[PDB]
């Protein structure tokens, strides 16, 4: 179809509204916005009234599809919203939607809202009745390589001058919490209205509200920044993760690094890395990681681990936080 | 001879009366007087922050014969209204009284119905981060497109268990904890107008066992004058926090590196006059070793947990080689794993503290 | 269940007590998992639920005897955790327990069979306490465990303790020869490795688990003379950690045998494997990594929801650090 | 005739009778004058140290007829049925049956009704910590203004499992652990008051065996009253905490120090036939030992008891060396910890003092 | 009827009693004084008494014929409690009821007046497994419960209780019965009961029961099941698997001296005799113990064995005191971890040879 990206769906709307929009990603912020402007087009092109419907395993299907055929009385035109779950759609779902693409015509701006689907959701009926006149928009969240560039760009766009120490604070504190993110960029905005955000300027108005996956502390360990692993372990605490999938993951890596440790002496590291099943996104880490890390630090690490799984799950379950960081420090020397 | 608690005999009444969060207060003024009111504001402090006091001010501003503004009047119809708790649309509620589902949908059936009185139909929901998943979505459905007179107040102490998706709804303020500056000068504003005897080291110390609360400050406040007879003197405020002291383990690492058995042996007597399990006492000492350690493997290694003796922390990190803290870690291991058959265990965590102290 | 030849002696030593009605109303009965300790309790609940007994046993069709083979005895007790748990529950045996107190359906005996003791929850063993030391009239028990030590002492004080002693290693020989056809050395590892257990012995044969000693022990044949321990964890990490880490400390145990010389061993199937491991390896490296190795497996098998393989990995790392020269060993004490 | 329990019949009933917690009594007394009464108290302490015999006489206090007096004044009905237990303004809450916010609700909902005879409708709600987050939030509102005749007494054990919110909201009030000799000081009282006769030795044992609370020192009299026939002695008094006589552990540590096997041997199959219990043997060996190390640490650990044998403790000090301390009090403790698995609790005791003599630091046993 | 030998041996009145006269005599002066509590925690170990003397409390405080330390045991009330069918004598047992609504129940219960007897008595036993919930809520009914209701608590640890439990109630710590107590009390059982027995099977019944008289009673009934119903020392030995002198002190000298053939094939023998590990370690021990006591003093050794001292005698002599204590708690070890072994005989084998490699 036509797969874009935030900063280019402003510019393909002005080209003329198209049959249906699907808007995959897992960003909210970015979801959010670029709903925002579809509506704002087709209230400009005389789309008036919206309708919102989640997807739940009691959709009530009937209602949306008599909607697809439900003209209107006082209105004129009309579009529909559908918020896909957070697993995507299924066998049921996915033909309620190849039923309802074969129910578009000039009304009916179908939105669709969720997170990214996968190859098996991408080759269905439903997606394959669509694909050649809607316009598909990616909405992930940037990650923390691309953010400073990111939110640089977006205080371009907002007017705000930014420092490079204020982006990478802003990139600290609001990792993966974009929507916070642009509300302190607002709230920054309204309290300066000069707009040159300086460090002290932004030091005084930001708040830890970063939200970290576990891969995310795993990724960190693998880099060898200590400092970002504990940041990770503290968010991930506040926000009350249950530490036995941190631990979970862990194991899984660690093991995993501890076989291609061993076996690196014997194999060179790029047929090790293929065999066991590595993305090229991050066996230069790995690779880091591995040169990085000794056997003796590995085998440290694996005590540790050992040590903290056992104290957890003999119901005891008492400061496995400060277990968490001896390891995270451990495994960055 | 009123004599009330002077909690909520001082609570604030106008925008100038709050301290700090000078950011907020800047923010809320100037969405009251220039811009458009957002539909809905989320509140996030810690306990005794002022969240609350806020959200009520806020709610006066939005009802007045004055109109929508930040300081509207003195002694007015709603703004008296909502002072003495007896509003009648300006709705208060529990959000752990109401996590059901059905009482939420309940809640949520008197948005569409129009306000008694005033402007704006105002929710002031407490502790918002306990509702359930299926509440808190209705309430973000229910958020996305509100009345255009109805609006939202949430508050909550930890913001960190909020989906994110509440920040699609709703703009959110985060209150910094007071410091002791701050706590102080109020502390001292409210005893000059109350005519209060004080010292400035009495207030300092209320001050600095708030921990950043102003709620903790004035409690301990009353405490202090009750205590003293009004006489806020700085050794009453001591004695009296000394009798709520809890800080035992980190001043027996302090003592028992400093090889003082005196005052190590004071301390546990203390700890045994608090009636603390010695086994939990043990564990959090060897925690508070451990957490020595890591921070001197690295300064990361601290939080949020321990600012409150964090300056103790640093300097123990700072000043002790990392083979003390293993030697000190390694006996009070062996002494928690002697301790259940020792004698009565107010002496086995003695004698451990003695073995500890034998590393000189 | 199945009857074993050598375990009626230990039926007649019991059934003659009951018959005689001086039979205690609990019985607990101590035997190794395949001994045949289930047998008993079966053939004792039938003889005490039957009518009219025949010479102390089973008198074909009567009306106890046929509710007893329909499995739908209303007087008839079975505790046994849900299949989908490994533990016996308060409820199962609040059950019990409240309706043990009604008179018997069949105005015969009220007989309990409780599958393994072991299992049992504290709450669960401190709630039949109660019924355990007054029972009603004419109501027996009987209890089934590994080892008696590690049920509740409060518990056991309450029963008296019967042994089912494993019987002669020739005649247990013998019997295994007539099951399964092999060479006799395999018979002598399987028995010994199942503390004298014949039905342990003819699971171990039965199953795969056999096949699977058997590739570690190649991969200890490739182990000891490389230092790479490491490699043993597939050998390890299936489902079945105890009996792999008990094969294997047992290994080491023969090995420590061979240098203080014994005449008789365990793993006398792989004499070639106890004298490399017996070769390559000092006594005290031999001390730490069987008590290691002992220990892992007590962890394992305690604790529930475990993770299997970083503990395998890390016994065999441990391992491994134990190899090199010039490190402290660690000896059992306290 | 019935002799109602020593705590049942003794509890406090006036500011004038509770002994210790000088600083809650002088708290509430000061504040009941000034009239400066918080809307929520928080008596935190370990048990029987007086939370709840405290919180009635304050409630006594806040609802006398006379008026509002420091300590409960002259008492008028109001304060009669409140010692009688019955209700007149003592609204006596178990937080573990009202965890739930279902049913903190429904007390929350009833708060709002004037008291009846009384001025003030005073909640006790005791074991507060056993409550839910969910109930702590929910009656978090009334805890922060409730009206004006509701007052809130919280008492509980450990105030550490409390969340920071409702701490925040509530007069905090400590009270620590009462000393032997206010605990001596008390039950000499008792026993004066009831006509029965007491030796201070037996005193002394019971004060120093009750843990800081004069709860467990009052059943353990009661036990020791009952031991006798209506008095307490040293004897009685001994044969019940099983304490043997000192004289005979202090010959044995001293002959262990010493190093002679035959003393050791006569002290041991002395104190076998005297009925008392070997683990507490080794215990009470074990307890001197620890105090003679103190007394090394400073001569303030004494103790102002065990003056029959303190110069024989300061002797002890002077001549052993901390180190060879440190190695006896081990050596008894891993005895102790393994006198379970031996073959007898007397062959336990025996085999580890035959092991502290044979590493004894300065004269170990000859050896071939 | 028949009854096995502990509940039909059940103590009646306080003279039958074994033992237990620290907490006898306090009771029945309690009684007889007017001093009664409303709260009574008999805590010791299995097999002591704590549930026979709360039952003898209980029938000595609502008997009819007034509050007496010596109840009759012919009336209404006596014969009523002593067969459990008492409605004023509640039984529960914590684990099978520790619910909100159990606790409910109890606290709606003692609001009514008995209906038999003077006073409505809660039998509580293993009362430390109550939930914490239950034991909270139940704080004010056991400090201030009303006039006509008692409670009697009997665990075998006081220390899982919590500690605001055991301040509001009357603490009765039952000491572990002595050996000779058990032996006297097994002997005046089997006069009683025209059992014939030998002195040498009692003593060996009542070491084998460690201080606890359920214990020896459960071990006396094996004792009848084998050995067509006599107590003799052949029958006491083949039921325990005990062994003599001579097989223990053939093992030590075997393992002193670093014989590895001497101390495999002796294990090998015993096993094949299916002997007790732990008895074996038990003896190891006790000869360790006295080879020790022989090194200290030579006259402190014993007279039964004079046909074995003379190798005990040299045995003594020629090993150093810390040699043996090694030994000693080597083997003690290996006893405590006996349970959590692979095999009985496997982890007798590991503290062996472990011991031998000294
Ligand atoms: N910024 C502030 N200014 C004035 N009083 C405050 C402030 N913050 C807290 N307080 C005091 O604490 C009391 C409770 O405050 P509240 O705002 O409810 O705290 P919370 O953030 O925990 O809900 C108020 O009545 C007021 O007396
Ligand atoms: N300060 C005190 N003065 C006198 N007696 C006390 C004191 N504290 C506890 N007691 C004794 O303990 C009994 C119960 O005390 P209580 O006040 O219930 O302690 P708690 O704080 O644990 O509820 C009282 O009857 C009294 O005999
Ligand atoms: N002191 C004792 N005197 C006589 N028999 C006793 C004694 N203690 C225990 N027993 C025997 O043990 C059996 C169970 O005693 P019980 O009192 O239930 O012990 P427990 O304290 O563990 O509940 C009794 O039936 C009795 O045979
Ligand atoms: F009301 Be606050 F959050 F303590
Ligand atoms: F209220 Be107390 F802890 F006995
Ligand atoms: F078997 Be008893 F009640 F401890
Ligand atoms: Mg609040
Ligand atoms: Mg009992
Ligand atoms: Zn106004
Ligand atoms: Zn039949
Ligand atoms: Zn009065
Ligand atoms: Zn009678």
């Amino acid at each position: 179809m036509i797969r874009l990206y935030p900063e280019q769906l402003r510019a393909q709307l002005n080209e003329g509204l198209r049959a249906a929009y699907l808007l995959l990603g897992n960003d909210p912020l970015l979801l959010q916005e670029s709903q925002d402007a579809v509506r704002q087009v087709a209230a400009a092109q005389g789309f008036e009234e919206h309708h919102t419907f989640s997807i739940d395993p009691n959709t009530d299907w009937n209602a949306i599809f008599s909607l697809c055929q439900a003209m209107s009385l006082f209105a004129s035109r009309q579009t529909l919203l559908l918020l896909l779950p957070e697993n995507g759609p299924n066998a049921a779902i996915n033909e309620q939607l190849l039923t309802l693409t074969g129910l578009l015509h000039d009304d009916l701006l179908l939105i669709v809202r969720g997170n990214k689907l996968s190859k098996a959701q991408e080759n269905a009926a439903w997606f394959t009745a669509l694909a050649n006149r809607s316009v598909q928009v990616t909405c992930q969240t940037p990650e923390q390589a691309q953010l400073p560039r990111w939110v640089a760009a977006r205080a371009k766009q907002l007017n705000l001058e930014l420092d490079d120490a204020a982006n990478q604070v802003l990139c600290y504190c609001y990792e993966g919490n974009l929507l916070a993110l642009a509300q302190a960029l607002e709230r920054l905005s309204l309290l300066w209205p000069d707009g040159k955000l300086t460090l002290p300027r932004v030091e005084q108005a930001v708040n830890d509200a970063a939200h970290f996956t576990p891969f995310h502390w795993v990724d960190a360990l693998l880099m060898g920044k200590s400092k970002r692993a504990l940041h990770i372990l503290q968010q991930l605490r506040l926000e009350g993760s249950e530490p036995v999938i941190l631990l979970r993951t862990l194991q899984r890596e660690l093991l995993l690094l501890v076989n291609l440790k061993r076996q690196s002496a014997h194999t060179p590291l790029r047929a090790l890395f293929d065999k066991h099943r590595v993305w090229q996104n991050r066996r230069g880490m790995m690779g880091e990681a591995l040169n990085r890390l000794s056997q003796t630090q590995l085998r440290q690490a694996v005590q540790l681990l050992t040590r903290t799984e056992l104290t957890l799950k003999q119901d005891y379950g008492q400061s496995v936080w400060a277990e968490l960081e001896g390891l995270s420090l451990l495994l960055c020397h | 001879m009123s004599y009330q608690v002077l909690a909520r005999k001082w609570r604030p009444q106008t925008f100038a009366d709050v301290v700090g969060q000078e950011h907020v207060l800047t923010a809320l003024a100037n969405g009251l007087s220039l811009g458009r009111i957002h539909h809905a504001y989320l509140f996030s402090g810690t306990r005794g922050v002022g969240k609350t006091s806020i959200a009520r001010l806020l709610a006066k501003g939005l009802n007045c014969e004055t109109g929508i503004t930040a300081t509207p009047c003195g002694v007015c119809d709603n703004c008296r209204e909502i002072e003495q708790g007896r509003f009648v649309d300006l709705i208060e509620i529990d959000a752990a009284s109401r996590t059901k589902v059905e009482d939420t949908r309940d809640l949520l059936d008197n948005v569409q119905y129009a306000p008694a009185r005033g402007r704006f139909k105002v929710y002031l929901i407490d502790e918002v981060h306990m509702l359930s998943r299926h509440s808190f979505n209705a309430l973000l459905k229910t958020l996305e497109e509100p009345p255009e007179h109805v609006k939202f107040l949430l508050a909550t102490t930890d913001p960190q268990k909020l989906p994110v998706t509440i920040l699609s709804r709703c703009l959110q303020f985060h209150l910094k904890a007071l410091d002791v500056e701050q706590i102080r000068h109020q502390l001292e504003h409210i005893l000059n107008e109350e005519h209060i005897a004080h010292e400035p080291r009495a207030l300092q110390l209320l001050a600095r066992a708030a921990e950043g609360s102003l709620r903790d400050a004035l409690s301990l406040t009353d405490q202090a004058i009750a205590s003293g007879d009004g006489q806020v003197s700085t050794q009453a405020v001591s004695a009296m926090l000394g009798t709520l002291d809890d800080d035992q383990a980190l001043s027996l690492v302090e003592a028992m590196v400093e090889a003082n058995g005196e005052r190590v042996m004071a301390l546990i007597n203390e700890a045994a006059a608090r009636g603390i399990e010695w086994e939990a006492l043990l564990v959090e000492m060897l925690g508070l070793l451990h957490r020595i350690a890591m921070v001197q493997l690295s300064p990361a290694a601290l939080g949020n947990d321990m600012a409150a003796i964090e300056l103790r922390m640093r300097e123990l990190a700072r000043t002790i080689p990392p083979t003390d803290i293993q030697l000190y870690y390694q006996t009070l291991l062996i002494g928690r794993k002697e301790l259940p058959y020792a004698p009565d265990r107010r002496m086995g965590v003695e004698m451990t503290l003695l073995r500890a102290l034998a590393f000189h | 269940m199945r009857w074993y030849p050598w375990l009626r002696p230990d039926f007649e030593k019991l059934v003659a007590s009951y018959q005689a009605g001086r039979g205690h109303h609990a019985l607990l009965i101590q035997a190794l998992p395949g001994m045949g300790d289930d047998a008993l309790i079966y053939a004792l609940s039938r003889y005490l639920l039957c009518q009219q007994p025949q010479g102390h046993k089973s008198c074909g069709h009567c009306r106890g005897c046929q509710l007893m083979q329909a499995g739908t005895h209303p007087d008839y007790y079975t505790l046994a955790p849900e299949k989908g748990k490994n533990t016996l529950g308060v409820d199962a045996v609040r059950e019990v327990t409240e309706k043990l107190n009604e008179h018997a359906r069949l105005g015969g005996a009220k007989v309990v069979w409780v599958t393994d003791a072991a299992l049992l929850t504290d709450a669960a063993a401190n709630a039949l306490l109660k019924t355990l030391e007054e029972p009603p009239a004419e109501t027996w028990f009987f209890l089934a465990t590994r080892e008696p030590e590690r049920l509740l002492a409060t518990l056991r004080s309450r029963c008296r303790l019967h042994y089912l002693a494993p019987p002669p290693e020739q005649y247990a020989v013998t019997w295994l020869s007539r099951e399964v056809t092999m060479s006799q050395d395999a018979l002598l590892a399987a028995l010994r490795l199942s503390a004298g257990s014949p039905g342990a012995a003819l699971a171990l044969f039965q199953g795969d688990n056999w096949q699977a000693r058997e590739t570690l022990c190649q991969a200890l044949a490739y182990s000891v003379p490389s230092g790479d321990w490491y490699s043993l964890l597939a050998a390890l990490n299936h489902e079945q950690a105890p009996a792999r880490l008990h094969w294997l400390a047992t290994l080491l145990m023969d090995a420590l045998k061979r240098h203080h010389g014994a005449a008789q061993v365990t793993n006398v199937d792989v004499p070639g494997l106890v004298a490399e491991l017996a070769n390559h390896l000092s006594p005290s490296r031999l001390q730490a990594i069987l008590g290691d190795v002992c220990h892992i497996r007590e962890q394992l098998m305690s604790v529930t929801g475990i993770n299997r393989e970083l503990l395998i990995t890390d016994l065999l790392l441990r391992i491994e650090h134990y190899l090199q020269p010039g490190v402290v060993l660690p000896v059992p004490h306290l």
